Parts: structure tokens; C-alpha cells; sequence
């Protein structure tokens, strides 16, 4: 695995579990992020 | 071959995944059977008090200076 | 059967790699302890050589195990009986022979 | 669950010291709903004024009083798993500022007027160690000096007395777990000595 | 209220940039909220800043690596650390290959492989003031700041 | 040695401290901190907070000024009513955002960073600078058209 | 600008310098403890490391998320540590999880320590040359029967506080029994449940009226005993 | 490393910092996230 | 790729990604976080 | 933002290195992160005002 | 036991790796310490060959320490007494012999 | 002391690998500038043969400098003094000699 | 200097690599576009063997231009002159000859 394209990819993962993440937190109990 | 399960040192610096060293799992990759990345979830848990895990805590009407 | 009644090929492998807890940051002091109580339990890379005929009986012993249910061995390296079992078991037919290559990884229950 | 409710009423209406030096049922309603809140607001509310936690069991939704309860199993190093590093037991704490030592509880008192009041729960003991941690909380039904000094002090109780949190994944019989269980700990390591195998 | 707003106004008109400039081990000498001067030679045309190759205390002169060119007017000045860690300042005489400089005096102590730096009489000092000093487990420290 | 009424401060302070009503709002912050019967005392105390920053803040915040009306004034002055229970942060940031200055835990005390007109402490170039892979000693970045 | 010794300047610009070690003290004697030094590493002579006279011991111990910042959170450092032979869990069974207690972590260069943990001696040693922090434990991260995680605090934090504090309540006190605002000084008269008793270390006022009554100290109420019926 | 294995740890570890994250910024500074 | 030295590169990965997503989401539209 | 300069200085030497204990990686300089909210609020906390209430 | 007695016969392999802290500046300077306080631990990458007899004392020997706890021994490098650890010691078999593989770490423990 | 004085095999290593500033998108423009000012610096994979009795005094003079401490050498390329540092310096050592594999970073400072 | 002298003995190796856009559609189906603008580059993996002497001056020539910049050469695949930039030239030292190895990629700068 070479590291420039890695970091990119495992960046937009995180943007995406982040996304995915707040908006759970949106529902009932969460933390309304 | 085994089931890392990160604790909490692991996640605050690169410290005690060296400890175990991850070489069985890491070299092994993964399985379908098994799950890394366990994430106890301890201290999360436990953030906003030990009180809180046990009652919802009911909150209060927001405080209006026109009283 | 409960036990694994075939005769290996002179050359096996016996590795040991003990499970331990070790505690060391950077280059500075270490700590050491034993871990668990059963220590290691090995690894025993293990080859047969086979009549064509007999490789139906010990992969239909082999698959009958399934990679749980241990079985009863006694390796040529200490003779004494021990549980193993195993998990891959690839097989290479030639034209009159068959070679089996295996593992045994020795358990407790 | 009907039945856990039916458990939890009879806890909520056990006699306790009022105070005053009467008697008082544990907990009590009187509360009168206005607002429309979401039904999660109102819910907690309630799961909150008697100290328990709504959970899905899997057929029907329990709730889980904080009441003392007995050993159901015990679990040494022997029946969890281990991971690479030697920690079939992971331990966790509450934080200094998350041990409140005293607490603000608004109830509504029916003899002065239908107002809010405030009563003012403190440990001294526990403000001589962590501090002086403050909260302030809505007592749900309470109208009752009581009740509101109950609650109080059993937050400041539940916040100085439990203190730490395991972590220790076990086995395929761990299907015969339902949240607020409670278990024995049988580690080897945390004592000095061998106790369980 | 006008001196807030107006300070305000100012601050955001005119204090605009901010540098991450992650450093040494000297990094630990630093408090948020010290002022700073950055010699960049990418940022300017020319170089402004090196190290100190050999020091000549009779016929006082310096080795510097790169070339230093002095100014057309004016006079420039050379600022070298001593002995004690004090960085004194000294008045530029004459380049003779860029490379050999020629000051008034050498002060004492000055060792080689000391950092040297120009001050031209036509170039802004370029002040920025730290908000963030992180230890990186390393022995080098990253450092943020902002202009002044 | 510090007068409210002239606003004046007369020599070295050397500590030991005075009561005397003042409308120094660095010293006013101070008590906020500082008082252990309502405000931070019984956390934090003294000793852990920098009264020589907070001495410097005031006596900046002393300064004469012209006042608008051709007079003079203080730069920065007191005379706030807190009634409402807000959280220490925010009353610290308000005092902190009053002055120009911005709290930091220096590592024995804490330090308030205020915005004055200071000079350069050290100065860093190519060569006393850690160089990454790419060839960026010093990474630089701009506020927005916006902000 | 830190209050740093030259000596530690000169060091720190030298193209090769001695190694940099970090030496940690816990003092939990504000919370009803002893002091523990600790150092990751031995001496040349296999002993722990002898600085200013102090023999700090060997154990595996590396703290993390040191930095100065104003904007944002207030830091939060980590200390990892080792717990095997149980050590740091005898701690926490015994000193509340070892929570309050004070963190200090010395940087000093190794050419400056005592001549004692060298072999030929040390000629340049200087015992004044270290750069010193403080904090505050605030959380038992993680205790497993590996290692030990804590959570760092700076002093201030002031997380939890609000200001102004004092409240305005009736029928209760929020005076300190026997400090200071309350004033007392008698003799044990009653418990918290207003009983009467002679016993020193069953006096406590009970916070209410009645309470303060037992001791003649109404003078010295906290409360405000009108507000009850201002406020219907 | 093969992908599939390694994209679902990859998100796991971005949805426990996401939380992480969350939670460390209703601290007193913070943002309140 | 050794797992120790990745897993904590994934996860300050992800926690600047939190950074950024938050952020980006205090923006006029987004979420407000 | 982008795989663009990853690439440039191509990371070559770190990749196949892994990494060590001693040095650390993903640094992450908080350049455009502690101006987002303008230069003021890095020298000032600035306080805030009460919410808007209609009844007044 | 303490002491190791077996001897190692084709030509070990010895590692030494100080870990340093190094510092890169700009154009072309840097910045190194020795990082650690004391010396440097060095490794032997180590062979042992032993009839299929003594293979059993030797595993015993090495199991009795388990991965954790230290032995004596004097290495055929520079012949002064240290304390090592060993974790691996993969073994072969063979017909009339058994070969060890054994990486032993120097320690001050 | 502060002067490698053995005489290395052969075949030896020289990489030089120089360091500049490169600037370009997909397959379009490209830049590239000397970024720093001392260039390449190069690496000298090095490997010495010496008896098994100053394979002693080698690794303590190796030792000694501990990756940190660089040391003046005079390369047999070309035979140019240089200042370098070794890191790693593995050995292998056989029945009658030892054989060292070095590397030489060269520095500045 | 400008232009490259020394000669190429083995048989290098050339790369072409053109860079393309593609677009892989569904039942087959596909997409091809040139992507750049200018026609491909080019690559050589190229092999000198020099005396011990002309060694020095092939480091110098190849340290002059240090990664950056652009020497001519005329390959003997094409026969016809290029501008091509250098950023490895590793070198291995033997007792009468030096080899050197590089990678040539050819620029339109
Ligand atoms: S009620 Fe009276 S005696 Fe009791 S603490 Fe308050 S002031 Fe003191």
C-alpha cells in the first residue's frame, strides 16, 4: 500500500464515518451531536 | 487468531498496540468469522457520570429571563 | 477413532513462540510475566507420504474431524501423547504417491 | 413487560421515613403534562424519577430498576476471552468532576404554594475528597420534600460508591445475559492470589 | 465600545496570516504568546539566514554558506549567537565572495554551525505571535502563529 | 502600592496584596478566580494563576486614552452586575475577551496572553526549522474573505 | 519565554546533544498518599536514577498529549503505566482510583544529572537545571492486568464550576459547618438528624433551622427564611 | 492487506473517533460539536 | 503495513477528519453539527 | 484535500518504513483549523449575549 | 536452571540498532542524541544442532523459561557473560538430529 | 576516537538519491527546484571481513558512536574525507572471521 | 555540462506507459480518451561500467545537475536526442570498475 493514495482514501472514510456518525446521533438518545 | 479488542491506551498514542503487537492479526489480515476492532466500550460509557447509566436523567425547562 | 495412527516424514517443524505479557515503552525499563497458566501449546508442521489408496482414509479422518474435535497424537519429538488438532491439510496427489502437509496446533479441552 | 413494571410498582410503594417523622410511599406522580414534549423526553422522565432503564429485551421492553440484586453467574479468566494482550478483564473509572457531591432538586411544593422549590442535597464527606461537584435536577413527580431529598442523595450515592466499569467479552453463553444482570468477577489478577479455574 | 469594535475591525484588517513552522529541541524555551521573527528565503527573493562554517577572529571575518549580497544604500547588519546563547548583533563591512564576510566585530565565543542571520535596511522583520506549542514525542515541537 | 483612586501604581509590587475597592477589571477577574466563598477559591487558589500577568493587564488597562468628547479615559473598565448562574468559562472567557487577552496554563501557572505591542523574542529560518518530505520548513495559511 | 536555565539553552543548539529524560512524581498526600518517583529507565549501573539526590525508580511509565494552547479545550495529557505484579491496582483500590492527585514531570538533560548514576562521574552536573509541569489526575482511564491509562488535567480546568455559586435557598444552610461563614466553635451538641449527642466525631449540623438553632448560631444562618413565600 | 477486511476497520476506526470527537468537544472550550 | 503504527494513524486520521466534517457542517446549509 | 501533494512529496521512505516509536506521523498542522472562525478569536475568547427573547 | 550450556555451531547472526533521536532541519543539518540512558541491547540470531535426545532438555530448558525470565550466557562473540531472553526457538526434526532456531535478546533483567 | 581506520570489501553500496522540490498534477507541467542547499548527501552500504579478535574492538569503536557521534571517514570513491554515522552494523561470524554490514549516512553537522 | 557521453552496455530497459482515461461501462462497453495532450514520455533503465577513475567524474556530472534539471542524451533505442533528468545513479564499487545504474526519464523541460 503506498502512502499517498492510502491517506486519501482512509481521510474520506473518516469524513464519511463522521457524516454517518452525527447524523445517528440526530435520534433519540445519542448526544444530538 | 486471537481478538486485539482495542482498549483505551491503544487509542491514546501509538503505545500498547505495539504492546501485543497486532502480528498474528495484522499478518493474518482478518477473518469473516471473527471481528477486530472491538472498541470496549468503558470510559465512553462512563463520560457524563455513573448515574447516567443507570437513570435517563430528566432534563428542565430552559430558564426564560421574562421570569 | 480418536487418534491419529500414520507416520510422519523425517523433516517437521516444532515451533514454540510462548504467550506472554510484555510492558516496554520506547528503549527503557521492561516487564515480563507468564501470562497464562498452559504456557505454549506449540505448532507442529507435519508431512505424510501415502500409497495412493490409503489418502481416502486419512483425508475421511481428517474431514471427519473438521478442525474441531480434537484428536489424540503422540509426536516423535517428546512421545508423549498429547490433543491436537488441525485446520488446512492440503494434499498433493502425484502419479503414485500422495503428500500431505498439515498442522497441528496441540490444545488443552 | 407488564411484570417488571408490576415489580417496580411495589418497590415504588414501599414505606420509607418522611422525614417529618411519618411515613411515605418511595416514590410517587403528581405530575401534570402541558407541553408537548417527544415521547423519548417523557419516557426518561419517568424511567428517571424511579431509577430505571428501558430496555429492548428482545421480545418486550424491560426496564431495568437499580435495586439490589443478587449474584446470577460468576466469571473468572478462565471463561472469557483473551485478547493478544493479557486483558480478559479491562477496567475503567468515573472521572474526579463527574462525582457530583451535591445536588439541586427542583420539586413543587403543594403547602406553601404550587411553586418550584429547591432542595439542596450535600455529601460533606465527599466534598472534603473530590472537591465540590454541583448538579442541579428536575425531580419528575415529586411533591414531597422526601422524595426530592430521596432522589437527591441517591444520585450523590450512586455517583460516590460506584466507581469503576468492566469490559470482558466471554464466550457462546453469553446469550443468556439480559442488560442489568448482575455478576461476580472472579479475577485472578486483580486479587493476589488464585481463586477460580 | 468603539475601542472594542475598532480593535476588532483592526485586528482582522490588518493581522492576517498564520505560519506552522514545527521546530528543534529548543522548542521548549517557547510560551504561547511570544513574538517571533520568521527569515524565509523562499518567502523572500533572496537568503537572509544560515549557518556559521568557520570563524576568523583576527582579520575578523566570517565563513557563511550561500551567498549573501549587501545593499545597494544603506548599511545591513549580520546578528550571530555568542558563546553564552545571546544573540548579539554585528555591523556588515564587506563581502568579498559572498561567502567571507567582514564585520566590525566578532563577538565571543561565536562557534561554528551557529545560526547567522541578515537584517537589510528595506525588509519588514515579519513578527508572528505563537497560539499552539505541541511536544511531538519526538524532540521536535510544532509550533502555530499568527502575524503581529 | 497601587492607588484606585489615581489609578496610579507607585514602584515595584513585590505581591502582598491590599484591600481596597477598585474598578481594575484585571483585579476584578482576579477575585473571580481567586475567591473561595462564591467564586473559583476553593478550586484552582492561589498560587496557580499569574498575578504578575494579571499586573501588567491592569496597569495596560490604566493607560489614559482620549475619551471621544476631548476628554481622557481608562482603556478598560469594570462596572459589570452578575445575576445569572453562568458557567466559569463563560464568565472567564468575558472577562478574558474584555481585555484582549487569552488564558493559557504556562505549566506551573496560568498565564493570560495579552495583545499588546511586543518584540521579537527569537528568530527562525530554513536552517533551525524541521524539514517533512516535501519541501514546506514553513507551512503558511490565510483568514477567510469572510471571516 | 519559560524561566530556563542558560545552560539548558546551550544544550538545546548543540548539533549533538545528551539524551533528554523525563523523570515523573505522584503525590497523592493531598489525597491521603505518599509520593512516588518514577523514571523509564535505569542508570549506567543498573540502579534507579539518582537526580538532585532523589532516587527515582525504574518503571515503565510515558505520558503523551503535552502541549501549551489557549484556543479550544483546555489539554488533556495522558500518562501510561505499567500494572503488572498489580502495583497501580493497589493504588486504586486504596487511594479512590488515585483521582485528585498531583502529576510532575521533570525534562532534564542527562548531562546535567548527578555524578552518582555514571560510571566515570559527571563533571558538568548541575542540579538546577530541569524544566518543570504540573497537573492533575482526573480519570483511571484504563487499569487491566497490563497497564494503566490516566487521564491529565491542568490545575484550572474549570470544567464543572459556575459563578456566582452562593445560593438562595430556605430552610438550609450552604455555609461549611464550622468554617469560616458559619462561625461555630461550641462544643458537640447534635448529629446531621438533629439528636442530641455529646460525641466530638458525631457532631454535625443537620443543616436546617433547628440545626443551627441546637448550636444558638441563627445569626450565622445561610439561609433566608422569608423567600419561601415571596416566591408563590 | 486485503480491501475488503481492511475499508470496514478502517470505517470502525473512524466512527470511534468520530465519537471520541463528539464527545471531547462539549468540553468547556470545545465547539459543543 | 504493521497494525500497531496504522491502527493509530487511522484513528488521528479520523479524528481530523471529525475536525473537518464538523466544521464543514457549521456551515450555512449542513447540520450545524 | 485531494490525493495531490501526498503524492508530491510521494511518502516514499515513511511508507516502507512503516514508521517508528520515536517520530510520529499525521501531524495535521492546525494552519486553516484555528483561523476558521476568524484571527480575532485567537487572541480574544469572545463573549457572547444573552438569547433573543420575543416577549421583550 | 541460569546458565546455557549448548553451543552454537554455523555462525550466528548479531544485531546491534542503538535507537537514537534525530532531528532533519532545512538544508542539509541535523540534530542527534542517543535517545535511551544506558548502552545498547544487541540480539543474537542463533542455531543450535543436538542429537534427538538432548532435543527434549534443550525444549525443556527453554520452556521452563517460557518466553518471559532471563538465562546466562556467554556468547562466541565478545566472551563476557550476559543475561538473555528467548521467545522462539523453532526447532526441526530430522532423523538422527534435531536443529534450533532461537532468537536471543540481551537484556538488563 | 573520531576516524574509521578499516578497509572495507569490495563490493560496496553507494546510493545518493538527491532531495528536491518536485511539482506536478496527472501527466501535465512539471517543476522541479534544488530544494535544499546541501544536495545529496548519499549512503554507503559497506561491508568488512576482519578476524575474530578486532571484531571487538570494531563494535566497541561502533558502539562507542551509537548511531549519534558521527565519525570522519575517507571513502575509497572518491577518497574524499566525509563525516558519517552507522545505524545498524549487523555481523555474521564464522569459524575464523567475523563480517561486519554497515551503513554510512554522510552528514553535515 | 548539457549533454550525456558515457555509453550503455547491457540492453536497458524502456518504459512507455502512456496515461489514458478510461471509463468501463456495464454489458462490455468502455470509454478510451488520450487523457494529456503532448504524446508519452518515456522512461530508461539504464547501466554504466566505468573504470575506477572516470567514476568520479560520472558522480560529479550526475551531482551537478542533482535530480533537477535536464541533460541532453541521444538513447540508442531511437537514435534521436532528448532531454532527460536523473534522480538515483545508485553505484556499486568493485576493485577495478564501478556500475552504475540509473533511471533516465525523459522530459519535455
Ligand atoms: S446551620 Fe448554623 S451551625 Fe449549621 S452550618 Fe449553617 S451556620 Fe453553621
Amino acid at each position: 500500500q503506498i502512502g499517498p493514495a492510502a491517506l486519501k482514501a482512509v481521510y474520506d472514510m473518516a469524513r464519511k464515518g463522521a457524516r454517518d456518525e452525527i447524523q445517528t446521533q440526530m435520534r433519540d438518545g445519542g448526544l444530538f451531536s | 487468531v486471537f481478538q486485539i479488542v482495542l482498549g483505551a491506551a491503544a487509542i491514546a498514542g501509538s503505545f500498547f498496540t505495539a504492546g501485543a503487537t497486532l502480528a498474528a492479526w495484522g499478518a493474518a489480515i482478518g477473518a469473516g468469522g471473527m471481528t477486530g476492532i472491538l472498541f470496549s466500550l468503558g470510559a465512553s460509557m462512563v463520560l457524563g457520570g455513573v448515574a447516567q447509566m443507570l437513570a435517563p436523567k430528566a432534563r428542565t425547562p430552559r430558564i426564560q429571563t421574562t421570569d | 477413532m480418536k487418534t491419529f495412527r500414520w507416520k510422519v516424514k523425517p523433516g517437521m517443524d516444532v515451533a514454540s513462540v510462548p504467550s506472554v505479557r510484555k510492558v516496554r515503552f520506547g528503549d527503557g525499563y521492561s516487564q515480563r510475566a507468564p501470562a497464562g497458566l498452559n504456557a505454549n501449546l506449540k505448532t507442529y508442521s507435519v508431512t505424510l507420504s501415502v500409497p495412493r489408496e490409503e489418502a481416502t482414509v486419512l483425508e475421511s479422518f481428517l474431514e471427519e474431524h473438521g478442525g474441531w474435535k480434537s484428536f489424540l497424537w503422540t509426536p516423535p519429538y517428546e512421545w508423549r501423547q498429547i490433543k491436537v488438532t488441525c485446520a488446512k491439510w492440503s494434499s498433493r496427489v502425484s502419479m503414485l504417491r500422495v503428500e500431505f502437509s498439515a498442522e497441528f496446533e496441540q490444545v488443552v479441552n | 413487560d407488564k411484570w417488571a413494571l408490576y415489580v417496580i410498582g411495589q418497590y415504588c410503594d414501599q414505606s420509607v421515613p418522611d422525614g417529618f417523622g411519618g411515613t411515605e410511599p418511595r416514590i410517587t406522580c403528581n405530575a401534570y403534562l402541558t407541553t408537548q414534549r417527544k415521547a423519548w423526553d417523557v419516557l426518561s422522565d419517568f424511567c428517571s424519577a424511579m431509577r430505571c432503564m428501558p430496555v429492548w429485551n428482545g421480545q418486550t421492553l424491560t426496564f431495568v430498576q437499580d435495586r439490589p440484586s443478587d449474584k446470577t453467574w460468576t466469571y473468572n479468566r478462565s471463561n472469557v476471552v483473551m485478547p493478544d494482550d493479557g486483558a480478559p478483564f479491562r477496567y475503567s473509572f468515573s472521572a474526579l468532576k463527574d462525582r457530583h457531591n451535591a445536588v439541586e432538586v427542583n420539586w413543587i411544593d403543594p403547602n406553601n404554594g404550587w411553586e418550584t422549590a429547591t432542595e439542596l442535597v450535600e455529601d460533606t464527606q465527599a466534598i472534603a475528597r473530590y472537591g465540590r461537584n454541583v448538579t442541579k435536577m428536575d425531580a419528575f413527580g415529586c411533591t414531597s420534600r422526601g422524595q426530592a431529598h430521596r432522589a437527591g442523595l441517591w444520585l450523590i450515592k450512586t455517583e460516590l460508591l460506584e466507581t469503576q466499569t468492566v469490559d470482558f467479552s466471554v464466550g457462546a453463553e453469553g446469550l443468556r445475559h439480559v442488560p442489568g444482570d448482575v455478576i461476580e468477577i472472579c479475577d485472578d489478577d486483580y486479587a493476589g492470589i488464585s481463586t477460580g479455574g | 465600545a468603539h475601542r472594542a469594535g475598532l480593535w476588532l475591525i483592526k485586528t482582522e484588517l490588518l493581522e492576517t496570516q498564520t505560519v506552522d513552522f514545527s521546530v528543534g529541541a529548543e522548542g521548549l524555551r517557547h510560551v504561547p504568546g511570544d513574538v517571533i521573527e520568521i527569515c524565509d528565503d523562499d518567502y523572500a527573493g533572496i537568503s537572509t539566514g544560515g549557518r556559521v562554517l568557520a570563524v576568523n577572529s583576527q582579520t575578523r571575518t566570517l565563513t557563511l554558506d550561500r551567498e549573501i549580497t549587501l545593499p545597494s544604500s544603506g548599511t545591513a547588519l549580520i546578528s550571530l549567537v555568542d558563546g553564552s546563547g545571546n544573540p548579539v548583533s554585528v555591523e556588515v563591512q564587506s563581502v568579498t565572495d559572498g561567502v567571507k564576510v567582514k564585520v566590525s566585530r566578532v563577538p565571543d565565543g561565536v562557534a561554528e554551525y551557529s545560526v547567522w542571520e541578515l537584517k537589510l535596511p528595506t525588509l519588514r522583520q515579519r513578527l508572528f505571535r505563537c497560539v499552539s506549542i505541541r511536544e511531538n514525542d519526538d524532540g521536535t515541537y510544532a509550533i502555530t502563529a499568527v502575524q503581529h | 502600592n497601587y492607588n484606585p483612586q489615581t489609578r496610579q501604581y507607585s514602584g515595584i509590587w513585590d505581591g502582598t496584596f491590599k484591600p481596597a475597592y477598585s474598578n481594575n477589571m484585571a483585579w476584578c477577574l482576579w477575585d473571580m478566580l481567586t475567591h473561595p466563598r462564591y467564586g473559583m477559591g476553593k478550586r484552582l487558589g492561589a498560587a496557580d494563576v499569574d498575578k504578575w500577568a494579571l499586573y501588567v493587564i491592569g496597569q495596560y488597562c490604566d493607560q489614559s486614552v482620549p475619551d471621544g468628547f476631548g476628554g481622557t479615559e481608562p482603556r478598560i473598565t469594570c462596572n459589570a452586575y452578575l445575576t445569572t448562574q453562568r458557567k466559569a468559562w463563560d464568565v472567564l472567557s468575558d472577562f478574558c475577551s474584555a481585555m484582549r487577552c487569552m488564558p493559557v496554563w504556562n505549566g506551573q501557572t496560568l498565564t493570560f496572553v495579552q495583545d499588546r505591542p511586543s518584540d521579537k523574542t527569537w528568530t527562525y529560518n530554513r536552517s533551525n526549522v524541521v524539514m517533512p518530505d516535501d519541501g514546506a520548513p514553513f507551512r503558511y495559511s490565510f483568514s477567510a474573505l469572510k471571516d | 519565554m519559560q524561566d530556563i536555565r542558560q545552560e539548558t539553552l546551550n544544550e538545546c543548539t548543540r548539533a549533538e546533544q545528551s539524551a533528554s529524560v523525563v523523570l515523573w512524581e505522584i503525590d497523592l498526600t493531598e489525597v491521603g498518599g505518599e509520593r512516588y518517583f518514577f523514571c523509564n529507565e535505569q542508570n549506567e549501573k543498573g540502579e534507579p536514577v539518582t537526580w538532585q539526590g532523589r532516587q527515582y525508580q525504574p518503571y515503565p511509565i510515558q505520558g503523551s498529549g503535552f502541549e501549551l494552547n489557549g484556543k479550544g479545550t483546555s489539554t488533556r495529557p495522558t500518562l501510561t503505566v505499567s500494572n503488572l505484579y498489580g502495583m497501580v491496582t493497589g493504588m486504586a483500590e486504596d487511594m479512590q482510583s488515585l483521582v485528585g492527585g498531583t502529576v510532575v514531570r521533570r525534562k532534564v538533560y542527562a548531562r546535567f544529572l548527578d555524578a552518582v548514576n555514571f560510571v566515570n562521574g559527571n563533571s558538568y552536573a548541575d542540579p538546577e537545571q530541569e524544566v518543570i509541569s504540573r497537573w492533575r489526575i482526573e480519570q483511571c482511564s484504563e487499569l487491566s492486568a497490563v497497564s494503566a491509562s490516566f487521564v491529565l488535567s491542568t490545575p484550572t480546568e474549570t470544567d464543572g464550576a459556575v459563578f456566582p455559586g452562593r445560593i438562595m435557598l430556605a430552610n438550609t444552610c450552604t455555609w461549611t459547618y464550622r468554617g469560616d461563614e458559619c462561625g461555630y466553635s461550641g462544643p458537640a451538641v447534635a448529629d446531621e438528624y438533629d439528636q442530641p449527642t455529646s460525641d466530638i466525631t458525631k457532631d454535625k449540623c443537620s443543616k436546617c433551622l433547628s440545626g443551627c438553632k441546637f448550636r444558638n448560631n441563627v445569626g450565622n444562618f445561610g439561609g433566608f427564611l422569608s423567600i419561601n413565600k415571596l416566591s408563590q
